């Protein structure tokens, strides 16, 4: 169901031009608009869409940035014939001649136009690509409460003050829980080995280079693995691992993932491309894409509970705000009925 | 008074959770330990078992709007809601400092990943 519907789709984009894109885009958003309105009952083929958009979409400044550099000799050009067609000591008979001649001029120069629009969308793709929400909360929902608690009344089954204590502390324990980052690492990498390969003359101590050429690409696989490190069959392409992957809907992790989307576009590059440290690497990093890959489905599920929790303890702290009793019911028509003529 | 019974069984699902965060320990870059975070996250996130509490807190709503009572166990029920908010508090709270911290914690990963895929693609061409 999902592996063939992405590789139909993914004609459907790379067999297209420049100019024949944006609508792509805007069309299919409209398919995935539609299949959660019969609802998330069907969450397994709207995932689908969210993810090939967020992969698509990446592409698609640096599609309008080929337009845009590449329309400034066209409309030079077509003002340069509107200012030639501008008239002075009007002059009627010579007007005519003036028109018909210029539509032939025009003819050549929306053709250019052509020349771009229906350039191959494919080559961008081909090309690949080289190179926070901020949620908090202290949450005030504040008296109504004090000893007045205390007025029970059906239980047998509580102290609430240390416990308040107790549970705050934990929470100053827990929030002082940290890992190290990563991106550090990668950085220098980047740093060290942009040196190598921008510190060569290339002139006939190429050797030396040669020695920390050796001596870095050794290093960087041994601290690899010094801290951590069968998917094969299942992570060999992107549309393998595409239509099976947990997708980011809510906006708290849709700004924090195109950094995962990004592997994407080269990771075939990298398989085509393929001592025996290349060999350890390529399969190395594989395990890393697992690891990076299986956590989406468990932290969208609890992203999915976080907003409706955020929600009710909304309405309860809503709830503590009560001035009556309990009259909702009754209400739950009329609500409806004044909104209907809203 | 029956949603004595309800809102004290979902008062007994939440702080066991705390009583099982504080049953495992805390990590501070040494050794071994992003195939160790990797591991503590997803049983930190197992740990909240959130799709039971928000599924047993919300069915503790739903009869809130679907039934009403008038003024009996409707009168001192904001005695007991007032009894098991010192905590949610506490709990959504929790919920976001591992939420926010994990979310980074994606981030940098993917990003190395980023480089070290761009670092070895052009070791390819080397």
């Amino acid at each position: 169901n999902a592996t063939l519907l992405v590789s139909s789709l993914n004609l459907f984009f790379s067999k297209s031009t420049l100019g024949e894109f944006n609508a792509r885009l805007d069309l299919v958003k409209a398919f995935y608009k539609h299949i959660q309105l019969i609802g998330l009952r069907s969450s397994k083929i709207a995932g689908l869409l969210h993810n090939t958009i967020k992969f698509y979409y990446q592409f698609k400044p640096l599609i309008d940035e080929r337009i845009t550099n590449g329309k400034k000799s066209l409309e030079k050009e077509i003002d340069d014939i509107i200012l030639l067609a501008s008239w002075k000591d009007v002059n009627v008979d010579a007007l005519k001649q003036s028109s018909r001649k210029s539509h032939n001029n025009l003819y050549k120069i929306v053709r250019k136009y052509r020349d771009l629009l229906n350039g191959d969308a494919k080559t961008i793709i081909e090309a690949g690509l080289l190179y926070y929400e901020d949620p908090n909360l202290e949450a005030s929902k504040n008296l109504v409460k004090e000893i007045s608690t205390w007025s029970m009344r059906a239980a047998p089954l509580r102290n609430i003050d240390t416990v308040a204590s107790n549970m705050d502390s934990y929470l100053e324990k827990i929030s002082s829980q940290e890992f190290p980052n990563f991106a550090d690492l990668a950085s220098d990498f980047y740093a060290e080995a942009e040196r190598l390969r921008k510190e060569t003359p290339n002139v006939y101590r190429l050797a030396y280079l040669k020695t920390q050429k050796s001596k870095l690409l050794g290093d960087a696989l041994k601290e690899l693995r010094r801290i951590g490190l069968d998917i094969q069959k299942v992570q060999s392409s992107t549309t393998t691992i595409l239509a099976n992957i947990a997708p980011f809907n809510n906006e708290y992790l849709n700004s924090s993932d195109a950094f995962f989307f990004k592997i994407l576009d080269l990771l075939p590059k990298l398989r085509s491309a393929a001592v025996a440290a290349i060999e350890r690497g390529m399969a190395l990093a594989q395990s890393l894409m697992f690891s990076l890959i299986t956590v989406r489905h468990p932290l969208s599920e609890f992203t999915n509970d976080y907003c409706k929790i955020n929600g009710m303890m909304l309405d309860l702290e809503h709830f503590t705000c009560l001035k009556g009793d309990i009259v909702h019911s009754s209400l739950k028509a009329n609500v409806d009925n004044v909104r209907l003529f809203e | 008074e029956d949603v004595e019974q309800a809102f004290r069984r979902t008062f007994t699902s939440i702080i066991l959770s705390f009583q099982k965060v504080i049953g495992d320990g805390i990590e501070s870059t040494d050794d071994n330990w992003l195939s160790a975070s990797f591991k503590k996250v997803m049983v930190n996130v197992k740990l909240l078992r959130s799709s039971v509490v928000s599924k047993n807190i919300e069915t503790a709503l739903s009869l809130l709007k679907d039934f009403d009572f008038t003024t009996t166990e409707s009168i001192y029920v904001k005695s007991v809601i007032s009894f098991t908010l010192p905590v949610i508090t506490r709990y959504y709270n929790a919920m976001t400092v591992v939420l926010e911290r994990s979310r980074i914690y994606y981030t940098n990963t993917s990003r190395g990943m980023y480089i070290l895929s761009t670092i070895l693609h052009s070791l390819a061409k080397n």
